[PDB]
This record gives C-alpha cells, structure tokens and sequence, in this order.
RNA sequence: UAAAUUAAUAAAUAAUUAUUAAACUAAUUUUAUAUUAAUAUUAUGAAAAAUUUUUUUUUUUUUUAAUUUUU
C-alpha cells in the first residue's frame, strides 16, 4: 500500500496581499497521481527485473 | 454516527481540542497519522448512504463500457462461426 | 396424542415458526443432542441461527418450505439450495459424515428429528421428524434431536398438507427459525 | 393525495387543445389542470369551482367573440362534453401531428420494400398519439389505393373521422368529416427497423 | 450438464472448482470415517478389558 | 521531508517480543545484563539491523514481562521502560558515541 | 378496535414534561458550547516559488499546521448556587444513552443528575424535560448532539441552592403527548367514535409494558430467577434481552451461547473486547468481568481465584426488576381482579371507601352505599392496591374482596408469576412508591386531528424546527398550523419511504391520525388509546 | 440503530490506519513473536469435521507459593530459585503432544530453530506488489499428502498443492496464517 | 476491438489493450451475464451546414444446406 504523498496546496508568490495567513495552506500532505506514482517507482524496480 | 449537515472534511489540518491525559503528544501524533489517511483520530464515519456513490461507479463504467459496444453480442461480428470453427485473433493496431 | 421424549437441559435447543397454506400454526421448539452428536448439531443449529456467511446458498432456514409430507411416515424440510428438495448443502462447505448411532442417536422414536442425506454417508442439510416408529430407520439415519413443544404443529402439517407420494397439497414452511436457549 | 398544487383540474370555460390557434370550438367546456397553467384564470378559459359555479358556468361561446351563451352542468352535458371534445381531441392530434416511420428500403431507395399496410398505420397512431382507432377509417389517398403508401420521403393520406353530425361539429375544422394524417417514412437499416 | 449461468468465466471456473473438490472430500471423508470407527472400538478394547 | 543528516538520531527498531522470545527459546540468559554483544553473538538480531546508535526497544502489543530482566538499550520507549521496572528488573539507556559501539560489539 | 401502526419514526410520537411547579417545560434555546484557544496557531515557512535554496531572495510563505488546542472553558458557581435545573431535548436517546453522554463528554457521575424518565417509558420517543444537576452553565452545552441528527441538546435555566434540591425534581405532574398514527384503518367517522369513548369513560391505567420489556425473558424473569436460589437462571436471562436488544451483543451471545464447555471465558472475553472497543459505560459494566472470572473459576481452579454464579448477579445492573418492575406486575395482576370484579361502577359492597386521603380532600366520598355513590360513581378512579406487598396496605375500594383473592396467593407463591419476594421486610417497609396508581383515568383535553388521505405519510413537526423555524415552541395541545406536516413528499428520510412500503404491504389504510392529551404521571400513552385502536409495530 | 451516535468508534481496519485499542475484532493478532491465541479460532477448528481432536483449550494455555503464590516460572518458595524455560508472557510453549493416545497422527511437523511453525505468507510476484498473497508450509514430515487432506476440510476452497518439501495454500493472507497455527497448536505440534 | 481528456487550496478511479492474479450474496426463469485488483501501454490527427444495406477476412476431411427470374 506504498502511497507517495506530496505536499498539497498553491504556491504563488502574491503582491503584498495575502490578508489571511490562517487560512493560507493548511500544509496537508496529499497523495500523488496514482499514475505518477507508477511511473517513478517503475524507476525503481529495474534494480533486479525479470 | 449519523450526519445531517454539510459533513466536513477530514482531520487535514487539525486544531486540537484536548480533555486529560499525559496529553503531550496531541499534536505531535495528530499530524503523524493524519498523513497516512487513517484512525488514531477515529475517524468520524458519516454520510450512511455511500450506496449511491458504489451505484455511480457501477453505472459511470457500465455506460462508458457500453460506449464501446458492450456486446453480449459475440467476439463481434462473428459471421464466419456459427458454421463451426476456432477463432484465432486480429492484432489491434487501431 | 402425546409424544414422549427424553429430557436433558445443556443442549441446544432451536425454534421454527411453521406456516402451511399461509396460515400462522405456530413455534416448535427442537431439543439438539449436542452429548451424543456434537457435529450434525452445530450444522443443524447453525442454519437455524443464521450466522453463517453464505457459501454455496444462503445458509438460512427461513422462508424454505417442508418438500416431502408423507402422512404418518415422516416430514421432511431443510432443504437450503433448490427449494424443491433435490441438494444437500452443509455449513462446513461439504457433506460431512455421520458421527455416531450407538445412543440416543440410533432409535427413531416417535419424538425425534432424524438428519437426512443423500448418500448413507454425506449428511447434509435435510432434516425428517420421524412420526412413527421406523424401526427400519435405525443407525441409518443418524437421529441428531427431538421436538420438544409443538408436536400438535407438526401433527397438523403431515396432516394438512400430505399426500402418501409425499408431494405437499400445500405449501408448508418455515417463516422463521431460531434459537430458544 | 392528489398533488398540492402540481394539479389543480379546476371547471372550464373555454379553448383546451392547445395549439397557435387553439380556440377552435363552439360552446363547451373542457380543458387541462390548469396547476401552475392556471394562467387560464388570469381572462378567463377557466373559474375557480364554487357552490355556485358547480351548477354552471358561462362558456365562451365563439359567436359574440365572448362567454356569453350559458351552460348547464346536468349529466346530459357532461355526457356531450367529452363526447364533443374526444372528437377533436383526435383531430387535433392527427391534424398538428407528424408521425415519423422508421422503415427499411435496400438499395438506393425512393421507395419501400415492403408498402404500409393500413393496420400499419394504425398501429402508429395508437404507437405515437395514442389514438386508438379502426384500420378501415383509413383510406389512402386516390394515388396509392392499389399499392399501399409504399413511398419515402413525406407521404400523407385520409384518416376518416365519421362522427360529425351526432355531435354538430362544423365551421370549427376546415374537414367535417375527414382529416389530413401527414407520415414521413425513413430509411432505417436492419438494426433501424423490422419487416 | 453447464450446470447455471454465473458472472465471469473465472466464476464458473472457481465454482466447478469446487465441484471437483466436494468429489475428493466426500472420498477422504469417507475414508476417514473407518479411521474413526475402527479407532472407538480399538479405543474401547483397551477400555472393555478393564471391565 | 525525512532527510537522514548525519546526527539524526533515527535508532532501528528492535520489538520487545522478539526479545521476550529469545529469552525462552534459550538464546538470552537471563541471569546477565543483556546487552548489544549478546544479541548479535546470539543471533537474536542480525548486525545489519545496527547502526549508529543502536537499536530501540519498543513494547508494542506486549503487556507483561513475568522474570525480572536487565537490558542496555538505546532509548527504550516509555511503555517499554515501565514494562521492564514493573517486572522487578530494569533497563538504562547506554547511548554512546560511534567508536563506542565499535569497541562494545567486538570487545 | 381499529387497527394501528406507530413508532416507525422517531418522532411518530410526542412528549413534553408538566412539572409540578405549574408551566410544564418547554424548550426556547440551544447553545452550542464556549470554548478557550490555549496556544497560538503553529505554522511553517514553506517555501512558494520554484527558486532554488541557494538564493538569498526566496519567498518563504507561511503555511498553517495547527489552529491550537482548545480547552472546555469552564466557569463558575454562582456563590452559593450548585443546583441547575435545565432544559433539554432527548429524542431517541434512552436516559441510559444520556446518563453516559454527560460523563463522555464532562463527567458528570452517575449519582449527579435528577431525571425522572418519562412514564410511557417508550425509549426512542422525542422528548422535552427538565433535569437538576451540580454543574456550571457554561459547561452543560458541551454536552449535546447540536451538529447532529434527532439532537439531544441541554440548556439551563438552574442556579438553584442546594436546599432546592427537594422541592425541585418532586415528581412530572402531568405529560404533554402529541400523537400522530399511521397506517390506520378507520376514517375521519369511526375514529371520532372510537375517541370520545375513550375521552369520556377513560382507559384502564395499566403499567405499560416498557418497564418489563419486551422480550422473551421479561424483568420478572431476573428478579425471580436470582432468588430461586438459581442465579445463573438470572445472568443468562438478564444477558439474553442485551443479546435482543442491540445487534452489538446478539452474536457475541450466540457465541458464548453455545461455545465449547472448553473454549468459554474466551467467548466471554472477545465479547468484552467488542464492548470495550466500541466504548461502553465499561465502569458500570463490569458483569462481563465477572462472568470472565466465573469461568476462569472452573478450567484452571488453581491458577485463577474462585468465583459463584451470584457473586456474578451480585455485579448487575437490578433495581429495575427487583422493586420497579416486579412490583408492577402484580399490581396488573390486581386491576385483572378489579376487572373480574366489574369495577366500572365503583363495588365498594361494604362501604370501605378509600382512606388515602390524599390531603384535605379526594377521599372516596366516604359515605353510604348511595351517599358514596354521591361522586365515587365518578370516582371510580382509586388506588386499587398499593404496589406489592402493601396490597394489603390500601386495599382499599372492595370489600378487598381482590386482596383476598390474591393476598391468599400473593404472599403463598407470588400469585401471577409464581415466584415474588412478598417477605416480611419488603416494599411494606419502604415508603418510597406511595402508590396512588389509580384503576381507571382519562385523557385530558383531548380532540386532535384526524387525516382520511395521507395514502403515504406526514411528519409531526417537533420542538428542534420550531425552535430553529423562530416560532415560539409552547403550543400547549395539537396546534396544526405548526407541528403537523401535511403529506407533501416529505416524510423527513427516502428510507422511512421505504419503511411505509414493505409496512402498507401487511396492513393496509389511510393514516395520520393526529392526537393529543395531558395524560397525567403514570399512564404510560400506549395503554392509555390500547382500548381505542389496535397498536402495531 | 443510528440513534447510538457512538459505535463510530467500530469502523473498519481497510482504508484506515490500524493501531494500538483499535485492532480489529475479527483480525487475529498471532505474529511470527508474539503467540497469541483466539478462542474464536479455536471453535471453528473445534466445530469442524476432522479425525485428530485438537487439545482442550483449557490445557493448550500458556497464558490465563511464598508470598501467596508464585508465578509458573517455578519461582522456588525461597522466592529465590526460578527456572529458565517455564514462564513466557509472550505465549511460547513447547508441543503439548497428540491428544488421543491411541491415534497414530500420520503427519509430524517440525517447529524451527526458533521455535515457530512452518506456514510463511508470500505474494505473487511481490516485484509489482500484487497483494495476492499465498501460504507455503515447509517443515512438513510424514504422510504429507494425508496432511493435505486435513486442510481441505479446514480450507475447502483453497487452491492447494504439495510437493515433497512444502504444501503451498493459495489465497491465504495473514489471517489464514493465524488460523493455520491453531490448529497446529492444538493438534499436540 | 475508438475508447479516453478539467494545469494550478480539503472533490472516489483517464481510457485502451496486455501480462499476472481475485471473489458470488437483499438482486426471479430451475434464464442469462468478463466484474475486481496489481503491473505494462497515453500522438493516428476533420472543416462547414442540418438536427433538439449487411454479419462477415477465415475454415481439419468427407457428405449434408431453406435467400432466381426481363422487358
């Protein structure tokens, strides 16, 4: 059940905004693509293929 | 644990509210295994009729399998059984 | 009409709720003889209890019908797969064989519910009250209990409902099965 | 329970049928539940039911261009209301209406391989409007009587409506005793359609 | 003979399986009902020569 | 996210019921202070388990301990420290530098 | 009788306690709870622009982790008051289900709280009440199930001193019950006529059923089976009905039910770990344990102590059966003797007119044969006996030609059941039931709705909407502009839709009978229309 | 019965971390350490068809005098003198021996150089980390093909096969391990 | 055997074919039915108008076999 977690949430660099510091990103990690994880890991098993 | 509301989401981001205990460790294991996706938060089980959403994945890909012609019909377009045979194949490319 | 039998507490004891042509007869409370036969009565006890999960059927006496009424001879009912009569299931996934017919398990006495089966062997999921004394029945069919209250019921079915074929006038079954104590 | 107000069916004055012109008729009453149609209330084509109203109501009749010629509420009434109403209820069907025919013609077309039959057709007017009706009350125009319809393309022939006279019915409908049916037969393929 | 229509094709498989099974329990099982009897009685000659 | 810099103290886990099992089994005896020595001589743990530091001792589905017993760990967890002072035995906590384990396994 | 069907939702009946102190409680508020930040909003400065770590201008926004702890916030006493006599709003949670909510979620014991739990009795039943307890203002809201459906909720009126603590929690003087039935069989006419009978010539008090249970093993069962000498007759009937009640402890039962004579205690403790894990009053249930070590007794004697069958019942929840439940089933027993003995018109015979007294008046109308019949033809309401062995206490309106029909079977074997503690120091020497139970009562300030065409169903709206729709809750009888719910599709589930189809099936007709009554302490309201329709569920 | 808001606390152990109180109710907990045994495992093995009966639960348990008694570690009275293999609070015990003493058991397996029983579960093809897992049990010993009919009447719809080391059972995850050892525990092995 | 498609704070699965494995119950003929997971595989390319013929690419040998009428 190997889950590749990234963390989640927008990344934009605003003017002097950002009035709200509470609700910026909840630094919540969230799971990858379930694609994405296949095509990293599909890196990983070629140690000892077959 | 029944509803009645606009649920929530999970325990993401977490302000925790405490009772007694050692209790020095709250945060400290209330980020470790909200990551995971998991209990040690016992995790609040709402909304009973999670029914209709097996219900969706149950029409969302009988109605986009049939988008390819579902065909209990044959290995389509047969034809050339029905007399008698062994049907050998025909590489995709397409 | 009384029906004598042997009684002895320790043992489960299992409840039907009986119903021929529609009509609400009434509970018979079975006395399972876990001291002689422990096996065939935790596969008889089992499917009236429901508590198994479902294997090959629905491992349930509920709802199936008595299929083989010969008046004066035996009632016949189990019978979870094919409501007709014509499979034998069990709760261990196979048909298992008969324990012991040395006491209390060999004699058909007229208060007694034998466990039929298809092979001399393979016991299943068919049970039989014997209502009179088959004297041919011994150590064939391994006797696993014995009625305790609502003998008239069943009295009432192979009379009702019987036909000397065996074939049912009417449809006799089970609305509800449980266990009493 | 009958709805709270997704119906309403409230008595009539005037002009069901609905169509661009619609108050084709001659002093009745019959109409549609006017649930949230009861847009009908606003100038008249129907009243509110009171104890009054329940023993008539004033009709439009179309002669003074107002609802003027009154109406009883007796059986006899009631019994001619539905009996007059049916009447061109069928015909305001088959008249607006336009059946489509899902049919099979091999090669390049023009023509069907296997003509309508006229118990054909009148299992589409029952299929599509409906309209029950009898077979012979179908009579196909003076073109195609000895072929059936048999052809593609638009197509029409003579529905025959018998009961004008026992139910007085004239000036209202531009045919008192027969109405134009209009078909448009397609070609469909072997999945399309039978025969 | 095709006995029902199930599901899959593995279905059917997985349930003629198990037909193939209940052929070979009812053999052992019948087997191991002569290992039983003939051990009460055994187990009772012991038993019987006490008495 | 979980950079290992060198310095992290990130011990490898050793259970308390792999312990409690090799006392019994015969492996460990109980008489002596066990140590680090023994476990890798007694092949309770295998030595590519060991890395500076230690090890970790962790009681998790483990609720008793019935013979006193006297271990040197690396940072036992709480649990897993009360479970061994309730029993009348005890534990400490021997974390040393690298060259100390070095001189400690192969004495 | 007509047929009926009922409590097939939560709210298809009704109640709100009238207290003795006059305005019955009705419910006007629903704070939600205060609470107290601790500590200040942990975040982290994570990186927000693709630069490189090298760069001296990085970005470096701050994103959030935790918000902070919180704690209860709790308040203070206002000087000399601890009482708190509050409001609150039960529907379908048993006092059991509350008593525990309150120490889940505060901790308020078990001993704390004052909650008479309505007589009629039917657990889930919404409900309105008002309670006493030793606890703050602040900290009572913490207790409901506001974010919830069927919302139990609290909120206090209280501060009362501790001398308050008798004359509030007296006793419910009197139950607002606002009924509504469903799958009915008679119309709008032959309700109407089934009603006023009962309205006028009153109903037959009964103790109703819900203080026996229903269930194959009733609360008598346990309070004689533990005193035949047999109390493992008594733990298994008492662990039966939990194994009927709640799908939680049936198969755990079944299990233990009939588990090996070798592998039991096991089945005991895999039905302790189930309990435990789906968190019970684990404190106030410790038969479980003991049962544990009953069996651990036996197979190994030696290396576990030794425990009995009764120190086991010893550790039960009882006091339900011994005294409430058993003393009301005989006293059934004794209006079925004042029912043989036609009690309708009052059957004093030799003039022993009802000495209770209750005060300045309400005595029989102690006087002559006719000179009683003055008002006790009326008066044939009357405390036919007291509860248990006090039934020759009162005794009172026969020639206690009833006791001495039963007083001859009471105290011999327990005259209905056939086992009953009737000893000398029993209910006699206590004095805490004062039985005025009276035989015959009637609803008061009857006549609600009636409805010949909900072919499908109808809500009754309850003090949660009215509450939250701004509309003033106290309605004091059947209002119908509010609290009614006319059939319109929205019978408050698409499940309870099912429940109307699979229950018109069986039985079959128009329904929504509205009803309404004042029915008084006692008179659970099931036995009170029994008479009039034929209750079904 | 949604009118108990709680029994949330019952939810499931898929999905969802699994730890600490909450282990599930149906989910054993015997590892390859700690032996612990289930009462509920026991009757399935003791209310099933089959020649060998198991041990007694009351005599299969490793677990439930100076100083009002002393621990089964042969403490001495002295409170002094204990003894090395006696007491193990995390469930070992050495065989117990076949119950019937007049049976011939025709199989013998052979606990480890550690003390454990032979049933390991493996994965099909644990390179694509299918979680299709399967049993293999490879200290066997005697008429092990005998021994493959006793897993049929446990196991009646396992695809299992046997060579003359092992005896593989397919489609048997952790739990069909746990299940595996109690009936070898109590079958005097 | 043509199906898939959302750049970017808390919304159940891309789709295909492929390799390897997995499980039958409220849900009827005593009918029928290829569902699930893991991994491998993302380029087979329409612009306007109008609108709310047909099943065949593929056969072990001997027979057997129902779709034909001209202007």
């Amino acid at each position: 059940s190997r889950v590749w977690v990234a963390l989640g949430g927008k990344m934009r660099r605003r003017r002097i905004g950002r009035q709200i510091d509470v609700k910026d990103m909840r630094y919540y990690w969230r799971p990858i693509e379930p694609q994405y994880q296949r095509l990293y890991m599909s890196r990983l098993r070629i140690k000892d293929h077959s | 644990a029944a509803a009645a509301a606009a649920a929530a989401a999970a325990a993401a981001a977490a302000a925790a509210a405490a009772a007694a205990a050692a209790a020095a460790a709250a945060a400290a294991a209330a980020a470790a295994a909200a990551a995971a996706a998991a209990a040690a938060a016992a995790a609040a089980a709402a909304a009973a009729a999670a029914a209709a959403a097996a219900a969706a994945a149950a029409a969302a890909a009988a109605a986009a399998a049939a988008a390819a012609a579902a065909a209990a019909a044959a290995a389509a377009a047969a034809a050339a059984a029905a007399a008698a045979a062994a049907a050998a194949a025909a590489a995709a490319a397409a | 009409l009384y029906m004598p039998y042997t009684p002895v507490a320790t043992n489960p004891v299992v409840y039907f709720d009986i119903t021929a042509e529609g009509d609400a007869l009434g509970r018979v409370s079975v006395e399972l003889f876990r001291d002689v036969v422990p096996r065939t009565s935790e596969n008889f006890r089992s499917l009236c209890t429901g508590e198994r999960g479902y294997g090959q059927c629905l491992l349930y006496y509920k709802g199936t019908p008595f299929h083989r009424i010969i008046p004066g001879f035996v009632m016949q009912g189990g019978d979870i797969l094919t409501k007709d009569g014509r499979s034998n299931v069990s709760v261990f996934g196979y048909p298992f064989p008969d324990e012991s017919f040395e006491g209390k398990a060999g004699k058909h006495l007229p208060g007694t519910v034998g466990m039929a089966h298809s092979g001399p062997n393979q016991n299943g999921s068919q049970f039989f009250f014997n209502l009179g004394r088959n004297e041919q029945l011994d150590r064939k069919f391994v006797v696993v209990g014995q009625v305790l209250g609502g003998w008239e019921i069943v009295n009432q079915v192979v009379k009702l409902c019987g036909s000397r074929c065996g074939t049912p006038v009417s449809r006799a079954w089970i609305s509800d099965c449980g266990q009493s104590g | 329970m009958a709805p709270e107000l997704q119906l309403e069916y409230i008595p009539i004055i005037f002009t069901r049928t609905i169509l661009g012109p619609q108050g084709g008729f001659a002093g009745e009453e019959r109409l549609i539940k006017r649930e949230v149609a009861q847009k009908y209330m606003s100038e008249g084509n129907a009243v509110t039911p009171s104890a009054e109203f329940h023993q008539g109501v004033w009709c439009y009749n179309p002669d003074s261009e107002q609802y003027d010629r009154f109406v009883e509420r007796n059986a006899e009434f009631l019994d001619f209301a539905a009996r007059k109403r049916q009447w061109l209820d069928v015909y305001w069907r088959v008249n607006t209406g336009y059946l489509l025919f899902g049919r099979q013609s091999w090669g390049q077309g023009w023509l069907l391989n296997c003509p309508l039959r006229k118990k054909d057709i009148a299992q589409k007017l029952w299929e599509q409007y409906k309209v029950r009706v009898d077979p012979r009350l179908i009579e196909f125009r003076e073109k195609d009587r000895r072929t059936g319809i048999q052809d593609l393309g638009h197509n029409w022939c003579w529905l025959y409506l018998p009961g004008a006279e026992e139910l007085a019915i004239d000036r209202e409908v531009y045919d008192n005793k027969r109405v134009k049916v209009r078909m448009h037969i397609r070609k469909m393929s072997s999945y399309g359609a039978l025969y | 003979g095709r006995g029902g229509s199930v599901a899959n094709p593995h279905m059917r498989s997985k349930m003629n399986f198990m037909r193939l099974r209940r052929m070979r329990l009812r053999d052992v099982m019948h087997r191991d009902q002569l290992e039983k009897r003939l051990l009460e009685e055994r187990h009772h000659a012991l038993q019987q020569q006490q008495q | 996210p979980r950079n290992r810099y060198e310095g992290k103290a990130s011990f490898s886990r050793l259970s308390l019921s792999k312990l409690l099992w090799a006392v019994d089994t015969g492996r460990l005896n109980p008489n002596e202070t066990i140590t680090l020595y023994h476990l890798r001589n007694a092949k309770v743990i295998a030595d590519r388990e060991v890395v500076w530091p230690g090890m970790v001792l962790l009681a998790g589905n483990v609720e008793r301990v019935p013979y006193p017993l006297h271990i040197e760990l690396q940072n036992a967890s709480a649990k897993a420290i009360q479970l061994l002072e309730e029993a009348g035995g005890s534990f400490t906590n021997v974390y040393m530098s690298h060259e100390g384990l070095y001189q400690e396994l192969h004495p | 009788p007509l047929e009926a069907v009922i409590r097939v939702q939560s709210t298809d009946a009704h109640v709100t306690e009238v207290d003795a102190n006059g305005g019955g409680a009705f419910l006007e508020k629903a704070p939600k709870g205060r609470w107290r930040k601790i500590s200040r909003s942990k975040t982290l400065l994570v990186e927000d622009t693709a630069t490189p770590f090298s760069n001296s201008d990085k970005s470096f926004s701050p994103r959030v982790q935790s918000y902070g702890e919180y704690v209860r916030r709790i308040g203070k006493l206002p000087e000399g008051r601890p009482l708190l006599r509050f409001a609150m709003f039960r529907d379908g949670y048993s006092l059991d289900s509350v008593c525990h909510r309150l120490r889940y979620e505060i901790g308020v014991p078990h001993d704390g709280v004052y909650l008479h739990e309505p007589p009629g009795g039917s657990f889930a039943a919404v409900t309105q009440f008002g309670v006493a307890v030793g606890v703050t203002r602040e900290q009572l809201p913490h207790a409901s199930r506001h974010y919830n459906v069927h919302a139990l909720i609290f909120d206090d009126r209280g501060y009362h001193a501790l001398d308050e603590l008798p004359r509030l929690s007296v006793a419910p003087q009197a139950y607002l019950h606002r009924i509504l039935l469903r799958c009915v069989s008679g119309d709008e006419a032959a309700v109407a006529q089934r009603l006023r009978h009962l309205s006028s010539n009153g109903f037959i008090n009964y103790f109703g059923l819900e203080s026996f249970g229903i269930g194959s093993n009733t609360l008598f069962d346990m309070a004689a089976f533990a005193f035949r000498r047999e109390p493992h007759r008594s733990v298994g009937a008492y662990l039966q009905t939990l194994a009927e009640c709640s799908p939680l402890h049936h198969q755990p039962y079944l299990s233990y039910a009939n588990a090996e004579e070798s592998t039991v205690a096991g089945a005991v403790a895999e039905w302790l770990r189930v309990c435990e894990r789906a968190k019970l009053p684990r404190e106030t249930r410790e038969l479980l344990r003991k049962l544990h070590c009953y069996h651990l007794s036996q197979c190994h004697p030696s290396d576990a102590t030794t425990i009995s069958m009764e120190d086991v019942w010893k550790a039960c929840p009882i006091m339900h059966r011994a005294e409430q439940s058993a003393a009301a089933f005989v006293w059934n027993a004794m209006a079925s003797q004042r029912l043989l003995s036609f009690g309708s018109r009052p059957v004093k015979g030799d003039l022993v007119c009802r000495i209770g007294n209750r005060g300045a008046i309400e005595i029989a109308e102690v006087a002559s044969d006719t000179d009683a019949s003055h008002y006790t033809i009326d008066d044939v309401v009357l405390p036919i006996p007291c509860g248990g062995t006090p039934a020759a206490e009162l005794r009172y309106p026969t020639h206690s030609v009833n006791e001495a029909f039963f007083t001859q079977f009471a105290k011999k074997h327990s005259l209905s059941f056939l086992f009953n503690s009737g000893v000398d120091p029993t209910p006699r020497a206590a004095a805490t039931l004062g039985p005025y139970r009276r035989l015959v009562s009637r609803p008061r300030n009857l006549q609600a709705a009636v409805l010949q065409d909900p072919s499908s169903c109808a809500a009754l709206k309850s003090d949660l909407f009215l509450l939250q729709e701004h509309q003033p809750t106290e309605g004091w009888s059947l209002d119908y502009r509010q609290r009614v719910r006319e059939p319109s599709n929205f019978n408050v589930s698409e499940r309870f839709r099912e429940r109307m189809s699979c229950i018109r099936k069986r039985r079959a007709g128009e329904h929504s009978v509205a009803l309404a009554f004042v029915l008084p302490a006692g008179s659970s309201p099931w036995v009170a229309l029994r008479e009039a329709f034929h209750m079904h569920y | 019965y949604a009118h108990t808001p709680e029994l949330r606390h019952m939810a499931d152990g898929a999905a969802m971390s699994l730890s600490g109180q909450r282990i599930p109710l149906l989910k054993p907990t015997l590892s390859k350490w700690s032996r612990q045994l289930r009462s509920d495992i026991y009757d399935e093995l003791l209310k099933l068809p089959l020649r060998y009966a198991l041990h007694d639960f009351r005599t299969l348990q490793a677990h439930i005098h100076a100083s009002s008694g002393l621990s089964s570690a042969s403490p001495d009275a002295p409170a002094y003198y204990a003894v090395a293999g006696r007491d193990s609070a995390v469930g070992y015990a050495p065989p117990l021996g076949p119950a019937d003493p007049v049976d011939v058991i025709p199989f013998f397996v052979h606990r480890s150089s550690n003390g454990h029983l032979p049933g390991k579960v493996y994965s099909m093809n644990a390179k694509t980390l299918m979680p299709a897992f399967y049993m293999r049990i490879q200290n066997i010993e005697g008429d092990m093909f005998r021994f493959e009919e006793e897993l049929m009447k446990i196991f009646p719809t396992k695809k299992i096969f046997v060579r003359s080391h092992s005896v593989y059972v397919y489609n048997v995850n952790l739990d069909g391990r746990a299940v595996l050892h109690h009936w070898l525990l109590g079958l005097g092995f």
